[PDB]
RNA sequence: UAAUUGCGAUAACGAACGAGACCUUAACCUACUAAAUAGUGGUGCUAGCAUUUGCUGGUUAUCCACUUCUUAGAGGGACUA
RNA sequence: GACGGAGCCAGCGAGUCUAACCUUGGCCGAGAGGUCUUGGUAAUCUUGUGAAACUCCGUCGUGCUGGGGAUAGAGCAUUGUAAUUAUUGCUCUUCAACGAGGAAUUCCUAGUAAGCGCAAGUCAUCAGCUUGCGUUGAUUACGUCCCUGCCCUUUGUACACACC
């Protein structure tokens, strides 16, 4: 998808052999968790927290200040 | 108590409910269906109430709304981070109210109606003006500020109001506005809390959510007095202005319970045709009359059924 | 003459080599008990009503 | 304060604004009388609206309708959108609930959608073929 | 005392919004009317280029795409202000240009 | 065919794993919901999220899963 | 008859003719009947229409183009032959003066005379191909009431072109004298000629 | 009970207004008025090779009064028509702007039309008025 | 299921690309921001008429609103509820 | 259906700096055009792109007819240093093969196929082409593995340059 636009840049070079010549294609796919302009992931990790419990019984009543 | 008749113009989930303390004839429901339909009372056994008019506009649902007694201002708490003020005629804009950054959630007028109170899930509890100007920023929450209320305190009207909210971060948090701080502060729900209602005298709250137990603060002494057990999610409370009652419409039927002494009166349930078992639709509204004489419930499939009161044999 | 009207109980499914024949039970409209497989050339649906000039030959596979 | 109203239909891309103020009777498109905009065949689908719900309604309401866009048949489809959405609008706001109710459940109960904007619009042209979805025909020899 | 007017086109969206948040805040910090952004079309600048070098395969076109947007805001502002938001306003690629009248 | 794939329904089991007693059976309080808990990319993946969540609540309350 | 005019003046011959029963143009669309069993969900007058122009959508789903009024079906069917694709109010008007024929030539509802002339001209049996190793025989089959429908207003509008193309007769008067025909069948139309055929070949073929 | 051209219609107010022209007679009318094409999209001369120019002069008064302001050009480009360009495909091609000049200056020398403020032509208050006039004549065809 | 799409069955388990997710555009939104390079209304001033208040206009800046239709930002919506 | 008047309704687009882009408005030219200014470095003007199909009134009535306009002669303008082996537009005239296409064969399931025009690319002039856009707007299916193909499993092989 656009996360070729995105995350990965890509690199072709003809370089000039004694011979021949040849081709380097190179793909560089930097992380989506240090691309600070864009968005922080890949549409495709959903990152949640864990949460905390709370004790059942409790005595429900009042407090005062 | 048995039912007397059939509502219908809404197209969503009927989600909340009033009327004016002057008129009780005139009623102003808000629905899922983005739109605030106002209703008279003919009483008729078939159609109980005839359409009048309805207030439009809002970019999601209009979640809760509240009038004042002599049919002057609309008040529509709506998930578009809006709640809108209106006459009752001409259905003209008059004041929007913005500023929640997320969904409002509570909206209520307090008893001279120039101080509008909307509990936000920003975590949030807004005073503004009839205006629209911001009187008060109250942060204090860790979660949703999910339903707000003014409390009818002393009478000889005083300089000084008292307001209760609940909050899904599993608090009872009362507010006192003068300085915009909390006054009191009362726990023991274990899941999260929906509804909460206060008394006509403004000593009783009764509070309640997804548990199913209805308990009742004292701000007198500020005491905490009992707690019963309605064993399903009680999806509205109401307290009666007369009969002193708990009236809840809970995820399976509807329990009414009188006070003093200790004894419950009715489990309503109205009977449909076609729907199931764990398919049922559950009441959301409810409402009593300003003369407590009748009563309106709001359910999920579009329709309103109205209760009267009655004698025994 | 013999034309006889009788009503889809249930359609049953694409015969043809082409595929577009439908195979088809009618019960007759006048009697119930008389529930005839049919192949029929258009699309046809439950509940509604055929017409049969020899409603008695109840065919197989068109292949 | 002139109590007026403006709604608007739109078809695929004829686009009408209706003005709907309260008056004496006078239904007008570009000027002229909707009697005298001339499709003349499409005269009765513009006609349906007003002799459905009885014309004796639209004697409190002069409505005037412009067009842009479209050709012919959508402009009459547009004009017939406008005025009955125009209608129902000032049915819901300068008078009651269930009048605009009756007026829209008599609406449904016939309708070619007739206060409801239809999604229908035209898709691109593909490359390779002068259709939108037709292609040029091969040799294959 | 004068009155200018203030076109931004560009085509890095969020820039000119930007650009024009911080324009329509120095006008309000000292306010002139409120004249706030008035938004012209998106004038799309599409090329339609056969995707395939010398001819054989089957026939492809690509639309390239440029998307350019035009906004412009009035304003009655001091000279000293006007050498101010044609300086310290600055961005990449944003064309900035104030016409006086 | 609306077939939902393997991100949709193992952050939906993970987010009820975890945060069952925060969601319900309504369709608009758990899209909020996991606009508030969900750290994602889309409305139409959160969407998606939140309607097999809805789902997975509904036939949770009539039993529960194998896994 | 309780009038009412208003300041435009909207002509009382509308406001007589329409408002007590929506007609056609100038038709009866009350006391039509349609004769026979399997046809009725598949035909479409009871309720009515102005004209026969309608913005629907009858390809979405499966059956709804038996929920389709009748003769804009009609309408659908005389637009084709692809010089002539997409000129609909050149063919409503041709049978707007279809019916007009129909009218001054007999003394019945010209829709009447539609569903008369579908009802007759549609073929009950028809004969489908079989692989057929060898001689390549075909099974009878007994053809859809849909289908009886479909066959039906194309083959009046096929013998509506082909015996209107070379000559004087206009398309009007060939499609009225053809549904007047494959109505009141004589076996002079080229409608009904089809029908004989398909059930001949239908019976020496089953 | 006020009267005003739009509640008359389009056909029958053009053919009344060309028949209240060719009864007022003189116009200074062209001399080539059986010549001509009317447009260079027509590969014959019209029919009613005697009254097109009133019909014409009658219909452009109709379209001068409908609009603000036009002139010969885009008179032009409404009164073209579709092209035979033979075994060639169809296009639109501009009509005759001779014609189109002569007829706006023979309404120009009756003073229907006149020339405007930012160019091209706009109607007279006594071309508006006669127009109103046989308007009147029209809202009283109704014997 | 359109899908190596998932449920399930397991000497396999945990993964990767592809599909999907993503992006552009198209449809709706009286809901926030608005605009003489967009349109309306009212007061300008007046033209034609019938003059019974009216109708159709004309007016580049005569003013004030106004944002429904237009434009484009920020968002809503549908998830097979 | 051709023809002649009349109704009149689109949207994506392009448009000139130190030189020849779109051109509104007046003037003449039957037409093509040429002229005098005004407007645009473009939601400002070309533009309401007044486009065509369609619509109404009127002639024509089945004859390879006025349908079709091929070919071909004469002339007028425009672009270009240059047009003949026609650059294009226009006027007059010539009035062909074509009487619904054989065996095959192609595109297509909703604003979709099809009729209908416009913009844009090359461009001094040339669009029958193409890329887009809109206008009018369907009949018929909601299937199938039969034919032509595709994916998966099982099986056979003396095939692997792989059934050509």
């Amino acid at each position: 998808g656009q996360p070729v636009n995105d995350f990965i840049d890509t690199a072709t070079r003809h370089v000039l052999m004694r011979q021949g010549v040849l081709g380097i294609k190179v793909k560089i796919m930097r992380d989506p968790a240090k691309s600070r302009t864009g968005p922080k992931a890949l549409p495709d990790a959903v990152t949640i927290i864990e949460p905390k419990e709370e004790e059942p019984i409790l005595a429900p009543s009042v407090k005062d200040y | 108590l048995v039912l007397r008749g059939t509502l219908e113009g809404h197209n969503g989930w009927v989600t909340s409910l009033a009327t004016s303390a002057g008129q009780p004839n005139l009623l102003l429901s808000a629905s899922r269906d983005k739109t605030l339909i106002s209703w008279k009372l003919t009483g008729d056994d078939q159609k109980f109430g005839v359409p009048v008019r309805s207030f439009k506009g809002h970019s999601h649902i209009v979640q809760d709304c509240t009038l004042t007694a002599d049919g002057a201002y609309a008040l529509s708490a709506s998930w578009d981070k809006t709640l809108r003020l209106w006459d009752v005629a001409t259905g003209e804009t008059y004041q929007r109210f913005v500023g929640h950054k997320s969904d409002v959630m509570s909206v209520d007028i307090d008893k001279k109606a120039s101080m509008i109170i909307s509990g936000s899930r920003d975590k949030t509890i807004k005073v503004w003006t009839i205006k629209g100007q911001c009187l008060a920023t109250l942060l204090g929450h860790n979660d949703w500020v999910s339903q707000v209320r003014v409390v009818p305190n002393e009478k000889a009207d005083d300089d000084s109001v008292t307001i209760i909210s609940a909050g899904n971060d599993k608090m009872v948090k009362a507010w006192n506005l003068n300085q915009f701080q909390i006054e009191a502060d009362f726990i023991g729900h274990n899941s999260n809390i929906n509804t909460l209602t206060a008394s006509p005298d403004g000593t009783l709250i009764a509070s309640a959510g997804k548990d199913g137990e209805i308990m009742l603060w004292n701000l007198a002494a500020k005491k905490a007095m009992y707690t019963l057990s309605a064993q399903d999610e009680v999806f509205s409370l109401a307290f009666s202005p007369n009969r002193y009652w708990l009236a809840a419409a809970t995820a399976t039927g509807i329990k009414v319970f009188s006070l003093d002494p200790q004894y419950l009166v009715d489990d309503l349930r109205p009977e449909f045709a076609g729907y199931s078992k764990a398919a049922e639709p559950h009441a959301v509204s409810l409402a009593w009359s300003a003369d407590g004489q009748t009563l309106f419930a709001g359910y999920t499939d579009n329709v309103i059924r109205v209760w009267q009161v009655m004698t025994a044999n | 003459t013999p034309v006889t009207l009788a009503k889809v109980i249930k359609v049953l499914g694409r015969t043809g080599s082409r595929g577009g024949v439908t195979q088809v039970r009618v019960e007759f409209l006048e009697d119930t008990s008389r529930t005839i497989v049919r192949n029929v050339k258009g699309p046809v649906r439950e509940n509604d009503i055929l017409v049969l000039m020899e409603s008695e030959r109840e065919a197989r596979r068109l292949r | 304060a002139v109590p007026s109203v403006q709604t608007f239909g739109k078809k695929k891309s004829a686009t009408a604004v209706a003005h709907v103020k309260a008056g004496k009777g006078l239904i007008k498109v570009n000027g002229s009388p909707i009697t005298l905009v001339e499709p003349e065949i499409l005269r009765f689908k513009v006609y349906e609206p007003l002799l459905l719900v009885g014309l004796d309604k639209f004697s409190n309401i002069d409505i005037r309708v412009r067009v842009t866009g479209g050709g012919h048949v959508s402009q009459v489809y547009a004009i017939r959108q406008a005025i009955a959405k125009g209608l129902v609008a000032y049915h819901q706001k300068y008078v009651d609930e269930q009048s605009k109710n009756e007026l829209k459940k008599a609406f449904t109960s016939y309708d070619r959608t007739l206060l409801i904007a239809d999604s229908r619009r035209p898709e691109p042209k593909k490359f390779g073929g002068k259709g939108a979805r037709s292609r040029f025909q091969k040799s294959y020899r | 005392i004068i009155k200018i007017r203030i076109t931004l086109t560009s085509t890095k969206v969020k820039q000119l919004e930007n650009v024009s948040s911080n324009i329509v805040k120095n006008a309000e910090q000292h306010n002139l009317v409120k004249k706030g952004p008035v938004r012209l079309p998106t004038k799309v600048l599409k090329i339609s280029t056969r995707k395939t070098p010398n001819g054989e395969g089957s026939k492809t076109w690509e639309t390239y795409e440029m998307r350019i947007h035009k906004r412009y805001i009035d304003l009655e502002a001091p000279v000293q202000i006007v050498k101010r938001i044609t300086q310290i306003t600055i961005e990449p690629g944003v064309d900035v240009e104030v016409v006086v009248a | 065919g609306r077939v939902r794939t393997k991100t949709v329904k193992r952050a939906s089991k993970a987010l009820i794993e975890r945060y069952y007693p925060k969601l319900t059976l309504d369709f608009q309080t758990n899209k909020r919901l996991c606009d508030e808990i969900a750290t994602i990319q889309s409305k139409r993946l959160r969407n998606k999220i939140a309607g097999y969540t809805t789902h997975l609540m509904k036939r949770i309350q009539k039993g529960p899963v194998r896994g | 008859f309780t009038p009412v005019v208003l300041a435009t003046p909207i002509p009382e011959e509308v406001q007589q003719a329409q408002t007590e029963i929506k007609l056609f143009n100038k038709w009866s669309f009350e006391e039509v009947e349609v004769k026979d069993a399997s046809l009725v969900d598949y035909v479409q007058v009871r309720q009515p229409i102005f004209v026969a122009h309608t913005a629907g959508r009858y390809a979405n789903k499966r059956f709804r183009k038996a929920q389709c009024p009748i003769i804009e079906r009609l309408t659908n069917s005389l637009m084709m032959n692809g010089r002539n694709n997409g000129k609909k109010l050149k063919a409503v008007r041709i049978i707007k003066h279809t019916l007009d024929i129909i009218n001054v030539l007999t003394d019945q509802n010209p829709i009447q005379v539609v569903v008369d002339a579908i009802t007759n001209t549609g073929p009950r049996e028809d004969t489908t191909r079989v692989g057929g190793g060898g001689a390549a025989r075909r099974q009878a089959v007994d053809v859809s009431p849909l289908r009886r429908v479909n066959q039906a207003i194309a083959l009046l509008t096929i013998g509506a072109r082909e015996a209107a193309f070379r000559n004087i007769k206009t398309i009007a008067e060939t499609l009225a004298e053809e549904l007047i025909n494959a109505a009141k069948g004589s076996s002079t139309s080229y409608a009904i000629k089809k029908k004989d055929e398909l059930e001949r070949v239908a019976k020496s073929n089953r | 009970p006020g009267v005003s051209v739009r509640d008359v219609a389009a056909q029958d107010f053009i053919n009344a207004y060309a028949s209240f022209l060719q009864r007022q007679g003189k116009l200074e009318v062209p001399g080539y008025v059986d010549i001509v094409k009317t447009s260079s999209g027509n590969e014959m001369p019209p029919q009613d090779a005697e009254g097109w120019f009133y019909k014409r002069a009658a219909s452009v008064a109709r379209h001068i009064y409908m609009r603000k302001q036009v002139g010969v050009g885009k008179l032009n480009k409404l009164y073209g028509g579709a092209k035979s360009r033979g075994v060639r495909p169809y296009k639109h091609i501009d009509a005759s702007g001779s014609i189109n000049r002569k007829v706006l200056q023979a309404l120009e020398k009756i003073g229907i039309v006149e020339i405007s403020p930012k160019g091209g032509r706009r109607i007279s208050e006594n071309g508006q008025r006669d127009l109103d006039r046989i308007a009147a004549q029209t809202l009283e065809e109704d014997e």
